[PDB]
């Protein structure tokens, strides 16, 4: 008859690297004001909210975390934002029997079952770019690929994944070069080793140095396919920089014709989910709570994961159903929620939520094309499923793909 | 006679490997606390030093830290921290307990970091302070030319890193740099053609015997050349495939080590009036069935770091310390105040400070037929090298030629 409250400890980064707290505490805030009004999620539990600042810092949020296990009253789940946090969050937790639940985490290195035993993520890790990739190689015929990273643990180990996956498929990495800064040796050798076929994982600076560098030597044409990140800035290549020598309309020429993969956050589609909106009706309501513009608020675009997290969560907690006696000394209440958190299977905002056995994120990919220095959507891919939309919208200037193998040349 | 509460943070479990750090430092900081007290010098105070048991673990460290903030007295600053990950979470987060920390066994370079450490403090050189000692060294020979051999873990490389830096802007040229992850023999062999002569080598003692196994084999070892490898690894380590045994000591006769001077060789009265000598019979008597520590000074003189520390506070405060709680920003900035001013002879030589980390004393020593014997040493502060007279030897009549 007795509602009872059962409490969240969240960290939201409104500061830092990635401060994407800001659109993402509103849809959490969304989020459980709409599992609460359910009566057939938890009619007996209130689900409720206690949460800091982290500013995207360890250390900082090493202060807040202290504040959340030490504070009455006692949590049941932590929720944290960034990569660094949630390694930080996700180690120390098994000491407090705590299930973590990050919306925004992206970091190869936290699908560790070992180092992170109790951790779930509705964020997708930054190697579910690699299926999509190994399935783009299939489809046009390469098993010859190069790969070049900008020097960033989560590069190194979206590569070091890449290659056991290649491996499976038949396909082989003919060389992997590195920079910290500068890409103008690595490019250089790209060319030398006659490299067509190429993956390139940097942020957008880098981006633009290594395009620069791409014009130089002539790395582009019909000869040569690049596989980049899809989460740069809609005119990346014209943006000035005054590092680069190169000119809008020569790194317009460099970035042509190359393919983007990126993760789905919003399910394109006009379904409705679980809490009976549509993506649609989500960024609507989502823009409303906002004191600022959706441009000016950081983590909009992850905005979906944080709210689609309350929901896995909810409906995990749903499945167990004794929440009042969770004491941090105590596995078994942990162990019922791990369960049912692992076989989460639902519709959210951002698209069907399903963890691996990780505890990482399985969502759809959006494949796109820079077709006359616009992106141009070219397909989506479904890892699990392994089903391939394709749009037929594709160009190429030999009116097809070219090859890895100097033999049609 | 109110307590001046310091939260002790270490391994002390026997179950734990590093265990053995904290346990064979006991005796130093029981030492130097006991003096301390006797001569009242923090009167009317008393030093109040609580141990807890950070296990060498992420999570159990993190847990024995939160626990001592939570169920401790108000501690005013942090002793200790030994293993490199755990010391990293704590040493980060300190400013968030306006806590200053000084460490005695942790050697990680990345701590150096004030951006990331501002509230961090240590009386032991990091790995890097190699680096100053070994440009020392090859000035004084006049070698111009080295090749570099590094292992490929973060231990290793960051001092190699760490070197270009050091070696910049001064008259030597890195000719040849190579890295190894299992097998150094290729490595070798490339500097072998690339005809490298004085070798800095950054390795692990497993690493180090496979290295001058492939020395042997490749004939890199003699007259010609100059190794200049860590002083830090076991004695015997050597003893403990293809190549032979007498082949591997010929390969290794004459390698130079680097490693930080676990103890002042200087028979000066030192802050609590007796020479390292002294005190070193003291902490061998003290210690009883406890295996030393090499970090043992290092405790020794933390404790008299954190003592000064506290007078020069307290001295502050009365110029104008029970209510500091966390919360206290002002007093956690003037115990950092104080403790940059540190500036006395310990038993590990003079202990200052230079943006929290020790200027010291590095050890020098060369791998003489059946093991190493100490050949120098040089003063951080100072930037000087003092090599023994008559131990340091070359199989030539000169020593090598860098090309
Ligand atoms: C999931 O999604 C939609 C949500 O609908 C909207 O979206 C939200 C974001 C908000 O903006 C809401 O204000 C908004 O409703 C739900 O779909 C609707 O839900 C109800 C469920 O029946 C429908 O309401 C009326 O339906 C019939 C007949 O409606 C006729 O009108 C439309 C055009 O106006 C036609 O296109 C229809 O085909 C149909 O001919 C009507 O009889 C009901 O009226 C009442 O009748 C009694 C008279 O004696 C009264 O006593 C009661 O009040 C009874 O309700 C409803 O008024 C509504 O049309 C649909 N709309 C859509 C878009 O399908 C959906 O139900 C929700 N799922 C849940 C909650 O589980
Ligand atoms: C943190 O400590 C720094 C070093 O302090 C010095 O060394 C200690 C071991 C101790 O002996 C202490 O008393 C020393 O001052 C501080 O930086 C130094 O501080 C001095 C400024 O007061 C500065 O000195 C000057 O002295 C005269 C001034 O005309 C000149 O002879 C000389 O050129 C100097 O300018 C000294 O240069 C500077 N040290 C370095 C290496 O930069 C620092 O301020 C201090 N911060 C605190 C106390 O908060
Ligand atoms: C919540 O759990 C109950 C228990 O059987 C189930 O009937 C209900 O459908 C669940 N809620 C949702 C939205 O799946």
């Amino acid at each position: 008859s007795e509602r009872r409250a059962v409490y969240i400890g969240a960290l939201f980064p409104m500061s830092g690297g990635w401060p994407g707290g800001q659109a993402c505490q509103p849809a959490v805030e969304m989020a459980l004001e709409d599992v609460n009004s359910r009566r057939d999620i938890l009619p007996d539990y209130e689900l409720k909210l206690i949460h800091h600042d982290s500013k995207c810092d360890p250390g900082q949020a090493t202060k807040y975390l202290y504040e959340l296990l030490y504070n009455d009253p006692i949590k049941i789940i932590l929720m944290p934002g960034c990569s660094s946090v949630s390694t930080l969050v996700a180690e120390a937790a098994r000491m407090w029997n705590l299930i973590v639940l990050s919306y925004g985490s992206s970091s190869p290195a936290l699908s560790n079952r070992q180092r992170f035993p109790t951790f779930f993520r509705t964020h997708p890790s930054a190697t579910l770019h690699n299926p999509t990739r190994v399935k783009l190689f299939e489809k046009w015929g390469w098993k010859k690929i190069a790969t070049i990273q900008q020097t960033t643990e989560v590069f190194t180990s979206t590569l070091d994944d890449l290659e056991e996956r290649v491996k499976e498929a038949g396909i082989e990495i003919t060389f992997r070069q590195s920079f910290f800064s500068d890409p103008a040796v690595p490019v250089k050798n790209l060319k030398r080793q006659d490299a067509r076929i190429i993956v390139g994982l940097f942020y957008e600076t880098e981006a633009r140095k290594v395009f620069c560098e791409v014009y130089k030597e002539r790395l582009f044409g019909k000869k040569y396919v690049w596989f980049l990140i899809g989460w740069y800035a809609d005119n990346w290549f014209k943006i000035y920089d005054p590092s680069i020598n190169c000119t809008v309309d020569e790194m317009t020429e460099a970035v042509e014709g190359h393919i983007t993969t990126e993760i789905v956050m919003l399910n394109p589609a006009n379904t409705r989910s679980i809490s009976n909106m549509t993506s649609q009706e989500f960024v609507e309501k989502l823009t409303k709570r906002l004191k600022r513009h959706p441009e000016e608020t950081g983590g909009f675009q992850e905005a979906p994961l944080a709210y689609d997290a309350i929901w896995a969560l909810a409906l995990a907690l749903n499945k167990t159903s004794r929440l009042e006696d969770f004491n941090y000394n105590n596995q078994t209440i942990t162990d019922q929620i791990y369960r049912a958190m692992n076989s989460s299977s639902f519709e959210g905002v951002s698209g069907h939520v399903v963890f691996d056995a990780s505890g990482s994120r399985m969502a759809w990919t959006l494949i796109e094309q820079l077709q006359g220095g616009s992106y141009k959507k070219i397909g989506y891919y479904d890892s699990t499923k392994d089903d391939l939309s394709w749009s037929k919208t594709d160009k190429w200037i030999g009116g097809s793909p070219p090859a890895d193998d100097y033999k049609d040349d | 006679s109110p307590p001046l509460s310091i939260m002790g943070l270490m391994p002390l479990t026997k179950e734990v490997a590093k265990g053995s750090i904290g346990r064979g430092v006991l005796p130093a900081v029981e030492l130097a606390i006991e003096q301390i007290r006797n001569e009242s010098l923090l009167r009317p105070y008393f030093l109040d030093l609580r141990l807890y048991d950070t296990e060498c673990d992420n999570a159990k460290g993190l847990k024995a830290f939160y626990d001592a903030i939570k169920y401790g007295p108000n501690h005013l600053m942090v002793f200790g921290g030994v293993c490199p990950s755990v010391t990293s979470i704590i040493a980060e987060s300190l400013q968030g307990w306006n806590l200053v920390q000084l460490s005695f066994a942790a050697t990680t370079p990345v701590l150096a970091d004030k951006k990331k450490y501002p509230y961090f403090f240590r009386t032991v050189p990091s790995d890097n302070a190699v680096n100053p000692a070994i440009l020392k060294l090859l000035k004084h020979y006049q070698w111009k030319r080295v090749g570099t051999l590094t292992q490929d873990v973060q231990r290793f490389s960051e001092v190699r890193n760490d070197l270009t830096g050091v070696l910049y802007g001064e008259d030597i040229e890195i000719s040849d740099t190579e890295s190894f992850s299992n097998d150094p023999c290729t490595s070798v062999k490339k500097l072998k053609g690339n005809d490298v002569r004085i070798i800095l080598g950054q390795f692990d003692q497993n690493m180090a015997a496979k290295v001058f196994c492939c020395a042997y084999e490749e004939n890199m070892y003699g007259s010609k050349y100059q190794w200049i490898i860590p002083g830090w690894y076991e004695p015997s380590w050597w003893e403990q495939s293809r190549c032979l045994r007498k082949n591997l000591l010929a390969a290794m006769e004459g390698y130079i080590g680097v490693d930080f001077e676990p103890l002042s060789s200087k028979q000066i009265k030192t802050i609590s009036g007796k020479t390292p000598q002294q005190y070193e019979r003291e902490y061998n008597n003290k210690r009883s069935g406890v295996g030393p520590s090499k970090f043992h000074g290092y405790a020794y003189d933390g404790i008299w770091v954190i003592a000064k520390t506290l007078q020069r506070a307290m001295e502050t405060l009365h110029a104008s310390i029970q209510d500091f709680n966390y919360t206290d920003h002002t007093l956690g900035r003037i115990i950092l105040n104080a403790m940059n001013e540190t500036n006395f002879f310990g038993v590990t030589g003079q202990v200052v400070f230079r943006n929290g980390e020790r200027m010291g004393t590095i050890k020098f020593t060369q791998f003489q037929d059946s093991r190493e014997v100490k050949v120098g040493e040089y003063n951080a502060v100072a930037d000087t090298l003092e090599i023994i007279n008559d131990t340091i030897r070359f199989q030539g009549s000169e020593p090598p030629k860098d090309d």
